[PDB]
RNA sequence: GGGAUGACCCCAGGCGGUAGGGGAGCGUUCCCGAUGCCGAUGAAGGCCGACCCGCGAGGGCGGCUGGAGGUAAGGGAAGUG
RNA sequence: GGUGGAGCCUGGGAGUGAGGGCGCGAGCGAUAACGUCCGCGUCCGAGCGCGGGAACAACCGAGACCGCCAGCUAAGGCCCC
RNA sequence: CCGUGAGGGAAAGGUGAAAAGAACCCCGGGAGGGGAGUGAAAUAGAGCCUGAAACCGUGGGCUUACAAGCAGUCACGGCCCCGCAAGGGGUUGUGGCGUGCCUAUUGAAGCAUGAGCCGGCGACUCACGGUCGUGGGCGAGCUUAAGCCGUUGAGGCGGAGG
């Protein structure tokens, strides 16, 4: 072994959801939180498990 | 009141108003009596 | 002299020596293709029924191609709904030799 | 926003100005203003579980061995620390310099001989690690060092 | 690590306004503009490549249309003449035949009229 | 063989006195001398100046022969704008851009 | 294989008599010779076709009571200036006008359209400019 | 299915799409790789291009500019479009 | 019978909780409303992509993976535009 | 700089290895330029590295004064250019087709929001818990925390605890 081929196995990174850059590239604009009120909102919700 | 345009006029149509800038050069004769140039029915600059 | 032949759901006149662009047809480049028994003489009468049986044309496959870069795009208003896509599309080049 | 320089104030009426709508310009919307989720100060770290880094250990020197690129040696020689010395005992261990090299001794006169070759990364026994393993073609220890990485190891 | 836009957006523009090359005023200097241009400009090459089809086999059948009403039928009767006959050739397209090939369009008619 | 005198940073607004700049291009520098006299305009002062200051290049440099010398190409671009501030009503102060013109007369042999 | 297009043609030229003929089933076929969609080299960007004269204009004879019934109109920019002239009456003051409206209104609106108009020329009653050729219907 | 246990060939199907779910990728800054490699016979950046590769995001390549940097394969982390 | 982007079970992520036109069944209205309220269906919503209806979200036709200067049709059309 | 005052509060970096920072001459009142000179480079000339875009200008090709429109697109033709050529690039005469983008809405070209244009800044994060999944380690077990030793980009130890 070496440093070039380390890496890691084929699950493990996943490497995550951006998330409100472009259309298509899926979320964008609303950013997957989908049109107003109190959920898309910056503090959102008052905590559903209640 | 107080009318204000509605679309920045474009570059062509500004130029185009612009047709008519254009200036013409001046109406000049040649001097009688001293060699130069004169407009007409003026005194010469030199030699009156 | 001349033929009307069908290559690639498509109808062509040729005429021996030209030179022309076809629907990709499974070939090696330098294979001799004969090409369907096809519709017309240019010496007319021989016309006929879907195709004159026995009759033919043969071209040499030059090689095979693939077109210049059409995009096809798709925008709907309102709808943040876009996409672009590249498409070029195979070809095989013939030179039409002689009329059967 | 809140660690920035700048005033409370809010910059305009907020109605009937003809202009956009502001707070403090503190505000990251502004040029000059505060940051939006940028890097505070974190500790990266976090705690392997140690069979794993045992295991690692000893699957790294057995990878080096496994390619026949260890050698255990005894007492070198090329010690009394002068990288000219070091550099002869290397040349009768066949360790020309064409491979980086992992020298693994407790011998502080040894170590500091080799240290400042650009092919030799040394290294105490205590601190046998696995990422100076892989970065080196060769793994050398001698025969101290190697008693300890195995007592390390299991 | 900070990355910050630097060159990245100016590429992106430039490569739009390239494709704007030649359209009226803004729409081929403002990036915008520009790209408004282009959204339909992509529609409409969609269009009318589906469309282009159809334009062309309109003109081939007004051609057809008009050299066998020379020679004194429809448009209509005269493919139904060649459904009948087999002649399925004529591939509007060979109204070629039709300009060029005068005696065999004559031909063509003849076989035609049998049904 | 050309010869060329560029004013710059000349104060004054380029559409103003591109006019007459306008005015005389591709004439022969004999009649170019006399309509700048005779137009009525602070631009003729301006390039009146470049025009010989070309014309002298032309002689004492490039070795042009001045009976020869028309304008064989000129133009006024625009250098760097003094903002001042205006005062006006109800406490408002717009800026006025007091402009610049770069003049270029260009000279070749006829 | 691309469409053949004409390279330059040189105008045919044609005379109708029109008398008898109705009125729009007369302009049907000025329409169409007009354009050139005989010609099987027919193309519609080109203005290749026809020339067309015709004489006894003056004399289209139209069915119904369309002679006192049918009004042209023409609207001035001006308020009430919608003009409603009957048919009998433009014959009696400028008969053609009448297949000259019916021909232009049949021909395909454009610079081209307006173009081809300009190749129909009709006059009242005969006679006309003599020196092109002129086949008949 | 082919028996290559395939990364490919053949056959048959599906493939409008907002909210939204899922999946693969492109690029940007930084790290290891790096005491290395590219570089004045010209780095980054800029301006062109009708050429090549890629569905695409992009990557090449040539010319001009520029004049001191740049950074593979493979992986890591983010003030990443 | 039916192998279907069917069904059922467990669990991760949602979004929605302003609907609208049309048809048919009612109520309210005046056997008014591009009215209003339910029911069953549909389409627009998201198919303001395509053909027809002059033009026109929802009426008729038809579910647009890409390409073709090929063929057959739908609705609607075949005097000229 | 703004505010009576508490107080608010900016912009603004880069010639060149080296000033060798352009003597002298020419136009000019200066400014500026033109030669000369320096320099590897002077569109490195001090309003100085690179020098993008909006914006303005000169020159050249095609084009346009009986046509009418979300400005394009599809076709054919003219002219100009590159080429060996069926080739391609530019431009646009005529013909077909064609209701800007974003937002919000049951529904927008909409006579509903937003935007003069360009460049740069600009919004799903981090910690600690949780709960699922997934990659691995060990498995009736798993695992250390604070510390301590070591190292100076070396790791180990530590069993309280959970
Ligand atoms: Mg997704
Ligand atoms: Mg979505
Ligand atoms: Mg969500
Ligand atoms: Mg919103
Ligand atoms: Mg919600
Ligand atoms: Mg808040
Ligand atoms: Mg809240
Ligand atoms: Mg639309
Ligand atoms: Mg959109
Ligand atoms: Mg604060
Ligand atoms: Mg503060
Ligand atoms: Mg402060
Ligand atoms: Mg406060
Ligand atoms: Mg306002
Ligand atoms: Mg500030
Ligand atoms: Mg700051
Ligand atoms: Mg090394
Ligand atoms: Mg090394
Ligand atoms: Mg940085
Ligand atoms: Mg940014
Ligand atoms: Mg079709
Ligand atoms: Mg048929
Ligand atoms: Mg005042
Ligand atoms: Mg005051
Ligand atoms: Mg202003
Ligand atoms: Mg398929
Ligand atoms: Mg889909
Ligand atoms: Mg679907
Ligand atoms: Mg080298
Ligand atoms: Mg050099
Ligand atoms: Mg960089
Ligand atoms: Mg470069
Ligand atoms: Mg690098
Ligand atoms: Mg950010
Ligand atoms: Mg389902
Ligand atoms: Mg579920
Ligand atoms: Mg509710
Ligand atoms: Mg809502
Ligand atoms: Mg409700
Ligand atoms: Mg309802
Ligand atoms: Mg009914
Ligand atoms: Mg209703
Ligand atoms: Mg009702
Ligand atoms: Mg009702
Ligand atoms: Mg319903
Ligand atoms: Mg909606
Ligand atoms: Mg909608
Ligand atoms: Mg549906
Ligand atoms: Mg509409
Ligand atoms: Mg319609
Ligand atoms: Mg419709
Ligand atoms: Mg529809
Ligand atoms: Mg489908
Ligand atoms: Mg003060
Ligand atoms: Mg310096
Ligand atoms: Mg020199
Ligand atoms: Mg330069
Ligand atoms: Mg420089
Ligand atoms: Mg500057
Ligand atoms: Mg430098
Ligand atoms: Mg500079
Ligand atoms: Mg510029
Ligand atoms: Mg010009
Ligand atoms: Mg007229
Ligand atoms: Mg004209
Ligand atoms: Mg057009
Ligand atoms: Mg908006
Ligand atoms: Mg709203
Ligand atoms: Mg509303
Ligand atoms: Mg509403
Ligand atoms: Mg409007
Ligand atoms: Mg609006
Ligand atoms: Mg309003
Ligand atoms: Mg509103
Ligand atoms: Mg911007
Ligand atoms: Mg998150
Ligand atoms: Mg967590
Ligand atoms: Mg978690
Ligand atoms: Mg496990
Ligand atoms: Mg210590």
């Amino acid at each position: 072994m070496k440093l070039s081929d380390l890496r890691p196995n084929p699950g493990a990174n996943k490497r995550r959801k951006r998330v409100g850059r472009g259309p298509g590239s899926g979320h964008g604009k609303t950013a997957t939180r989908g049109h107003k009120g109190q959920k898309s909102r910056s503090g959102g919700l008052k905590d559903p498990r209640r | 009141k107080h009318p204000v345009p509605k679309k920045k006029t474009s570059k062509a149509r500004r130029d185009a108003r612009r047709s008519h800038h254009a200036l013409t050069p001046p109406t000049l004769v040649p001097c009688p009596e001293c060699k130069a140039m004169k407009p007409p029915h003026t005194v010469c600059p030199e030699c009156g | 002299m001349f033929a009307i032949v069908k290559t690639g759901g498509k109808q062509y006149r040729v005429e021996p020596g030209l030179k022309l662009r076809v629907e990709k047809l499974d070939a090696e480049p330098g294979a001799t293709v004969e090409l369907p028994v096809l519709l017309l003489g240019g010496e007319k009468t021989v016309v006929g029924t879907p195709v004159v049986e026995g009759a033919s044309v043969v071209a040499e496959v030059l090689g095979h191609g693939r077109g210049k870069k059409i995009l096809v795009s798709k925008f709907k208003a309102k709808v943040q709904y876009r996409r672009k896509k590249g498409h070029r599309q195979p070809y095989t080049e013939l030179l039409i030799k002689e009329i059967r | 926003r809140g660690e920035v320089a700048y005033s409370g104030r809010k910059i305009w009426p907020q109605k009937h100005t003809g202009r956009a709508r502001h707070g403090d310009i503190g505000a990251p919307i502004f040029v000059g203003g505060g940051v939006v989720f940028g890097p505070k100060p974190r500790d990266y770290s976090y705690t392997l579980p140690k069979k794993v880094r045992k295991k690692g250990l000893a699957m790294a020197v057995a990878d080096r061995a496994r390619e026949g690129k260890l050698l255990l040696v005894e007492a070198f020689a090329g010690v009394n620390g002068k990288t000219k010395e070091f550099l002869a005992w290397a040349k009768e261990a066949g360790l020309d310099g064409s491979e980086s090299v992992l020298l693994v001794t407790g011998n502080e006169l040894v170590r500091r001989a080799a240290r400042n070759l650009p092919w030799v990364v040394t290294l105490a026994p205590e601190g046998l690690n696995v990422y100076d393993i892989v970065r080196t073609e060769r793994l050398v220890m001698d025969l101290d060092a190697w008693e300890v990485f195995q007592n390390r190891i299991g | 690590p900070r990355a910050k836009t630097g060159v990245v957006r100016r590429r992106k523009h430039k490569k739009i306004l390239k494709l704007a090359k030649g359209y009226w005023g803004l729409r081929s200097k403002s990036f915008r503009k520009a790209r408004e241009t282009l959204f339909a400009a992509g529609n409409y090459a969609y269009a009318h490549r589906k469309r282009r089809k159809r334009d062309f086999r309109r003109l081939w059948i007004v051609r057809i249309n008009a050299a066998c009403r020379q020679h004194g039928l429809n448009y209509s009767t005269f493919i139904h003449g060649l459904k009948k006959a087999g002649i399925e050739v004529d591939r509007k397209n060979l109204a070629d035949l039709a300009v060029r090939e005068p005696q065999v369009f004559a031909e063509l008619v003849e076989r035609a009229k049998a049904a | 063989m050309e010869a060329k005198a560029i004013a710059r940073y000349v104060r004054i607004s380029p559409r103003k006195v591109r006019l007459v700049v306008d005015l005389i291009r591709g004439k022969s520098l004999e009649e170019a001398r006399n309509i700048l006299r005779y137009t009525n305009k602070r631009g003729a002062y301006f390039v009146a100046k470049v025009l010989e200051s070309a014309a002298a290049n032309a002689v004492n440099n490039h070795d042009m022969l001045e009976d020869r010398l028309y304008v064989k190409a000129a133009y006024v671009d625009e250098g760097p704008a003094l903002k001042r501030v205006l005062p006006r009503a109800r406490g408002r102060a717009d800026i006025i851009k007091k402009r610049t013109s770069h003049i270029t007369v260009i000279l070749g042999e006829k | 294989m691309k469409t053949y297009v004409p390279k330059q043609v040189e105008p045919r030229w044609v005379l109708i008599d029109a008398e008898g003929k109705t009125l729009g089933r007369l302009a049907t076929k000025i329409a169409t010779l007009l354009r050139g969609k005989h010609r099987p080299d027919w193309t519609p960007n080109v203005a290749m076709g026809d020339f067309v004269v015709v004489v006894n204009a003056d004399k289209i004879r139209v069915t119904g009571k369309k002679l006192e019934q049918k009004i042209y109109t023409r609207y001035s920019g001006y308020p009430g200036g919608l003009k409603k002239i009957p048919l009998e009456k433009m014959l009696a003051t400028h008969p053609e006008r009448v297949l000259e409206h019916a021909v232009k209104g049949m021909l395909p609106k454009g610079p081209l359209g307006r173009r081809l108009f300009k190749r129909l020329k009709v006059y009242a009653g005969p006679d006309h400019p003599h020196q092109a050729q002129r086949p008949e219907k």
